């Protein structure tokens, strides 16, 4: 009772690619274990019978003692030799239909297994048609096209305008705003993490107002610990770091209300470090300058030296001052001044009329157009003392500024947490706000695929619209698993598509969702096509590769031939693939109304579509989802919103006639 | 209808009249380059738009006029603007709209939207005239708090240039008050607001008064008075109140105070003095 | 035989907006002249009868005179008042179709023009229902489209990767490739420009090899002089800048041979600067550091003072060795070391082992570890001759170089042109060696709009291709003026529609061509619209709107409809617009094979198509143009290409047949 | 065909031998992930591709093998390798090509093109047998060079990694020679470059020679001579060229040179020797 599988394995810098294969069922697949630990439970989990290695293979350890091993040549796991090879027997010039195109450390792997199996074989295996991935994250991934798709922190041209994150994100500090950017990019499946901040969400809604003033007091305490691990930090990253721990007190009486065992942890994690608090107050000036080189940084008290250099420098302005008063008053030149300069040093400075007039003691220092310079032994010593107590004050702090590093450093670690708690909190705390403020739900999870909304709306679009944005009710499950959307173009089909992604995303980061109420199964993977021909065919196959019952796709307006039958007909098979074989969850938006045939004769499909009702010469979209399908065709609708000249519009009513009373 | 205030005046009360529980108000430039209110009432059949802004002329309508006390407002104010209307009835019909110069469909939830563009159009004074835009907003916002203490059963949602600036929720059945309270009159006055509950018969007095100990020169502007739902202000109840600050304590400093009078109809009554002065100088106390 | 108009203008900030109009005839125009002179200019060109201005107009100098002057108020010039109410009259809800979308100085004062003209008329006036902006840069046009879409510079992801500009930009420094994005995005018409590029590409073709390693050499002057004018340039751009100077002697010896009135034009423009190449050979030593801060800098002889600073802190190693050697063979204590700490000083120090067996005369100054430090009066004296020395040498080698920049600033205008002569003569010498090495051909322009290609590639995907690419001809006139385009996807529709747009561009900026021998007319405006439906109709109106016979039209496979018939029934009375009306320079690509039947029946139109063809288990596109039509769809070749399973498509060509049968 | 540069002097003289103007030549690797030389010379048909990979199958194709000296050169290069051809003839035709198993049609100028994947798939030993990558280009570049000189009526253009390295344009009808001669030997021969043209009846030397009293170690690199366009390296004939140098003036140093020696099919005669010697001489001098 045990599989009888072959396997290939190899090694570069960063990680391991791994390959296993069924010659008697034609099952081929991919992986690429990241790290030692997973590297050692996929070989258990596997159990392959003979086992290809490469010559250069490092950590023998982990493969010494299976059975079937055989020494392979380096040659064999050439990438681009895999590439074409592999393309050779599929039929292809590349493998991004087939979902691997990114993963050359295992596409390596397979090369050299395939190699072998020829060889052994001696027979064609028309039987193994493909390769899919063993992906390590049972938590969720996304593809390229859904990412940039669905404008999350990024609109579809490059920047980062009227986004899902745009509208979300009214966050107080740096780290929070980038915590909350790696969240959207990673929902979890955990049902756990998610009750945790389903409870949260609740449990803060209140207190939103007294909190995020707050948290803006921070400002950008992540990025300044990787400055302190490099040794750069300066000295007005510790003015708002200071001012940071000054508000952890008040935090810390704030939260301790706060019924929820996820706060409670986090309050901890949190701390306030009342004894590093009291050391940067004391040791830093309330306002220091932006680099270390200019000095005014420590203050006085803190360090008994440093004063006592001051004290010399600081015999500066008063002394000076005395000087000039006694030498203007004994003369009576009164054009006498006591002025500095970088290169000559200090001086007393005489007017070229009065310059004749000058004591014997003036010994002569710089000659300027208008003026003398003179110099005496008072000023000449008090000189030197200034300058090189000045120099010592001030390399005596930049030497107190790096001794600094190392009495703080000890802490590393828990300051390290205490930053990724605070991010954490910024993010959810935004999160109670936006769903109180903009009218969200708490939904609810069940055992199988499907999806119930009620009154669901787009988060963005609804705000940003200037009008009322129609809310729509959905209804999904195994039982009814493909909908056939027909309608007008600006209908609302993308948006009713889009809003549902984007609803589901902010359920599976534990939020709450701009409905009445939801329900939601577990969902594997999300699947996106959008128009933007090659470039459609390729990405479609992808995702027919890689889907389960699980699956979530939306495809948008799909199956453009070269003409008007091929691309229908493709449409059709690939709905049935769906529907029939994959049992996935689909929404099928498209024009080519022949397609509405299906519900009659597919089980768990139905005909839905965007209403729309037309008089005179315009239409008013209703923007709700009705059963059934659509009217008509209303380009000739569109054109007209869209500018075009009535020469070409009564030329295409005329034709159009002509075609429809035909049939 | 001067200001802007007194357009928001007429309009609301019309939304509020036809059953609405939620007024949303989307506002920019101090009501000059556009004002927004809609409401999820009652809504206007597609019969009675066209001849609400448009008088021999009602010679074959055959009495329609009479629905339609906010049809008459409509009229004083769409002469003087380019207004733009949309709305729906609650029966299974489609949405409608007029312009400017030609009526046609729409799309529209149950209930009422109306457009303003810079009111006055043809007066190159009488918008001259309009004074500044924070500060005509500040009485907009003004007004809104008093209509939203009025009424706690209807969620209203203010915003302003994009910025959205205030978030009244509905009162549901019995529902918590608190909540409403603070959001109209800030952190403030809620957590020093010391709640009042009088009545002898006929005469009742609901409402909030500020705990005249912690009471600032900020929370003294908040002083409103309703008689049964609509704000009065007669020097007679202020003396009531007043004299009982005095009373308590030496310090007779200005009073924050949020109150409902409860009668039936009658117009102007010493008892009226005496119930109010005594219903908040037992609360003191 | 001249115009009774209306006019309505206003000025904010930066320039003025202007608006035109006859309401005898319904032609409403727009424009935004940018300065005084071109705004005098165009009122003297339109003539108008009537005058509708600001109160708020400033310079009334440019208006008084004028006949027919009304004074209006303020808010009638209101930009979203004037978009409302143009939306209103032309029953659109937004302006991009009419190609004035971003003109909102010329937006306010059409919608001051259009309220006046309502109250004057009281009468409709639905024989005005478009407008068009007068646009001053008559040499240059690209839509936003364009520039994105042939991916110049920006490939439509959002990178700089394999565009255009990463196969022809093989400059050696940052400045020359800036400059050739820059002409990139500006082609010119006046075919004088052109005729001194093509000349010069001509004269040095020879001397490629000789000019380019010397050009290197120069570095980033152009961002260097930006740092000049704010007092900021570093030690290390003199480097470089020192050493280009050294290199302008061999460059003008080189360039006085080329042959060619620009070239000895910019040779001269170049110049060598003799004078400054020689003040930094004495000024500064060879190799510099980063900063000034550091020193090191200014080389001795150069300046009397600094050499004697020099002296007393290079009076250093040779006393303090002296003195280490003296007192450890005197004391007989090995771990003796003179050494040096910021804080403390110099010092001797001696190890814990030791310490007891040190002299009398040594003080105590620093406690350590495993050594304690002792100082003595010989060394105290020298430690502060050093330190304040150092401090003067340093202190004035800061002032010279700051002294510097005041003796240079005043050549900075030869300088800048200098500069921009380098930046122009790196672009051309490129272009010299691109023209070569690529294979390329002198083209030649003509009076009508009108094109013919003999031998035409694409300049990018020809070399990145491995594979042959397979040249075409083209022959296109005001009798040839639009091409039906049909075949299959991946046939070469639309690479053969974009080497024709980056043709005509390398013909514009006088460039040589990838071609046997080219021919071209003039061109007045380039036009895109490519598959990313509000995206499409708004796009294709504003062509509509703005094409002359000199316009350049590449559509890609447009007339998508809300179903099959009303698409197609725009398509063909489009090109009825463009060929009739407008006779315009098209090329029109499709799928509809119907429109092949258009031109037996339409003057000026002709069909021309990719051609394929099938056999066995595949496909061959020939990829070369040919008279005529496609064969038949390739939509179910092209699935199987992308990497479609054949479950679906077995079942596509069955249900295909049936569908064709039936009819 | 143990190096990459032994397998190129085949096929390169194969496209040669068919009239070839334009051999284009692009290189990854050392040679060893690909290599490809297209000629747009006379090509090969439909019939001739298939057999001359693949032996009683001949039994009926009957002598198509005759009509393929280069398709000998071929069997021995594709049973090792992952041989993938590319043809079209000048006369009416589609282009054809073969795989891996599977022949079929594809797209091609009027001549031939050849792609050759990682070789060595069975031996341990031969594979290495590898040099260095960047080591054998440079005898693929060398043996490029040196059948460069030999025919300068042929476009060459030579690339690697993507990276473009040479560029060799053919010579026209008497063209300028100047150009072709700079570009396969750099900037420091051609400056110092004296010519030599000498004759006796059916002897004839063409070529040039670099000036002894500015040559450097790296000039004397270029040292070949041609015997009717095949290079060959003898040393009579070096003694000639070496004495020659030694006689003008004493600094016996490495010549710099390119010669071209054109006589009657013969195995190579003392006037040979004095021939040469005094063709050199009279040049120096
Ligand atoms: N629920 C809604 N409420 C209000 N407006 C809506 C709603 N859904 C869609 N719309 C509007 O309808 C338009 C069309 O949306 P969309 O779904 O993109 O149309 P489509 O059929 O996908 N065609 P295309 O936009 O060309 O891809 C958008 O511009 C929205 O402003
Ligand atoms: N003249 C040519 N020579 C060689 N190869 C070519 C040529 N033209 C096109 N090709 C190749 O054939 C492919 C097809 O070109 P393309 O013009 O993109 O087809 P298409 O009609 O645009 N299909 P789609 O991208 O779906 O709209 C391209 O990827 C090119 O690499």
């Amino acid at each position: 009772r045990q599989d009888n599988l072959l396997a290939a394995i190899w090694q570069d810098s960063k990680g391991f690619g791994y390959a296993t294969l069924d010659i008697s069922s034609g099952r081929f697949r991919l992986s690429e274990p990241a790290d030692r630990e997973t590297m050692a439970a996929e070989l258990q989990r596997t159990n392959p019978a003979e086992l290809l290695y490469a010559e250069d293979f490092a950590e023998m350890s982990l493969i010494e003692g299976r059975r079937g091993l055989r020494r392979r040549p380096l040659w064999e796991f050439e990438i681009d030799t895999a590439r074409q090879q592999l393309n050779l027997q599929f039929g292809t010039r590349d493998l991004v239909g087939f979902g691997v195109e990114n993963a050359p450390r295992g596409l390596s792997a397979a090369g050299a297994l395939l190699q072998y199996a020829k060889c052994t074989q001696r027979t064609t295996l028309p039987h193994i048609r493909s390769i899919t991935m063993e992906r390590e994250q049972d938590s969720i991934i996304m593809d390229a096209a859904t990412r940039r798709n669905l404008e999350i922190t990024q609109n579809l041209a490059g920047g980062a305008e009227n986004t899902l994150a745009s509208v979300l994100d009214s966050t107080v500090t740096p780290m929070g705003s980038r915590m909350l950017k790696r969240w959207l990019h990673m929902p979890v499946r955990d049902t756990r993490v998610l009750l945790e901040r389903q409870q949260t969400i609740g449990a803060l809604q209140d207190f939103t107002a007294g909190l995020q003033p707050v948290l803006r007091q921070v400002g950008d305490l992540e990025r300044i610990l990787a400055r302190l691990a490099l040794r750069t930090a300066r000295p007005r990253d510790l003015a708002r770091m200071r001012h940071a721990f000054q508000q952890l007190p008040e935090l810390r009486a704030q939260l301790e209300t706060v019924d929820s065992a996820p706060v409670q942890a986090l309050r901890e994690k949190m701390g306030e470090f009342a004894e590093l608090r009291d050391l940067l107050e004391r040791a830093i000036i309330d306002t220091p300058p932006v680099l270390v080189r200019d000095g005014g940084v420590i203050a006085s008290g803190y360090n008994e030296e440093l004063d006592e250099w001051r004290a010399l420098a600081d015999g500066a302005t008063d002394y000076l001052e005395r000087l000039e008063v006694r030498e203007r008053e004994r003369t009576g030149l009164d054009t006498l001044k006591v002025g500095f300069n970088a290169v000559h040093g200090y001086y007393i400075q005489i007017s070229r009329g009065q310059s004749h007039l000058a004591p014997i003691n003036y010994m002569r220092r710089q000659t300027l157009k208008n003026a003398e310079r003179y110099i005496i032994p008072e000023l000449k010593e008090y000189e030197d003392k200034v300058l090189t107590s000045k120099g010592k004050a001030l390399a005596l702090e930049k030497q107190l500024y790096e001794e600094l590093f190392d009495l703080l450093l000890p802490h590393l670690e828990a300051l390290q947490q205490s930053a990724s708690a605070l991010a954490e909190l910024d993010v959810l705390v935004n999160l109670a706000e936006r769903a109180y403020t903009l009218n969200y739900t708490s939904p609810t999870f069940i055992d199988k695929p499907g999806i119930r909304i009620t009154e669901g709306r787009h988060p963005v679009v609804e705000q940003v619209l200037n009008e009322p944005f129609i809310a729509n009710p959905l209804n999904l499950s195994p039982q009814r698993r493909m909908l056939i959307i027909t309608g007008p173009n600006m209908g609302g089909k993308s948006t009713y598509m889009r809003q549902t992604a984007l609803i589901a995303l902010m359920a599976y980061i534990g939020s709450y969702v701009p409905a009445q109420k939801v329900e939601i199964g577990p969902i594997d993977r999300i699947f996106t096509r959008v128009g933007a021909f090659m470039v459609e065919m390729t990405e479609t196959a992808n995702i027919l590769h890689n889907a389960t019952e699980y699956s979530l796709v939306l495809m948008d307006e799909i199956g453009r031939g070269t003409s008007t039958y091929d691309g229908l007909s493709l449409a059709w098979a690939v709905a049935e693939n769906l529907a029939n074989k994959i049992k996935a969850l689909t929404l099928f938006a498209t024009h080519y109304f022949e397609l509405t045939q299906l519900p009659e004769k597919m089980e768990g499909v139905a005909n839905v579509h965007l209403d729309a009702l037309e008089h005179g010469d315009t239409i008013a979209f209703m923007h709700s989802v009705q059963d059934g399908a659509a009217s008509k065709s209303y380009g000739l609708a569109v054109a007209a919103l869209a500018g075009v000249p009535k020469e070409v519009i009564k030329r295409a009513r005329q034709k159009l006639r002509e075609l429809e009373s035909i049939s | 209808v001067e200001r802007p205030a007194s357009v928001v005046k007429e309009l609301v009360e019309n939304s509020l009249d036809a059953g609405a529980t939620r007024i949303d108000i989307d506002i920019e430039r101090g009501g000059a380059k556009l004002i927004r209110i809609r409401d999820n009432g009652s809504g206007i059949k597609k019969d009675e738009l066209a001849l609400a802004l448009a008088i021999a002329s009602l010679d074959d309508l055959e009495a329609i006029i009479s629905l339609g006390f906010r049809g008459e407002a409509l009229a004083s104010i769409s002469s003087v603007s380019r207004l733009t209307l949309t709305s729906r009835t609650a029966e299974q019909q489609e949405a409608w709209q007029a312009y400017a110069v030609t009526v046609k469909p729409a799309a529209h939830p149950v209930g009422t939207t109306l457009e303003v563009l810079d009111l006055f159009y043809n007066t190159p004074a009488r918008r001259k005239f309009l004074r500044t835009e924070k500060t005509e907003f500040n009485h907009i916002d003004e007004i809104i708090r008093r209509i939203a203490l009025a009424r706690f059963d209807v969620t209203i949602n203010l915003s302003h240039n994009g910025k959205i600036v205030r978030q009244y929720r509905a009162v549901p059945e019995g529902g918590q008050k608190e909540r409403r309270l603070g959001a109209i009159l800030g952190t403030a006055f809620l957590e020093q607001a010391l709640a009042i509950e009088w009545q002898h018969g006929d005469l009742t007095l609901r409402g909030w008064v500020a705990d005249p100990n912690h009471t600032t020169p900020a929370l003294a502007e908040i002083q409103y008075f309703y008689v049964n739902g609509r704000m009065m202000r007669d020097r007679l109840i202020n003396h009531a109140i007043r004299q009982a600050y005095e009373d308590k304590l030496g310090a007779d400093q200005q009073p924050a105070f949020v109150l409902y009078l409860e009668i039936d109809p009658h117009q102007v009554s010493r008892l009226v003095h005496d119930f109010i002065y005594q219903g908040v100088l037992s609360v003191l106390q």
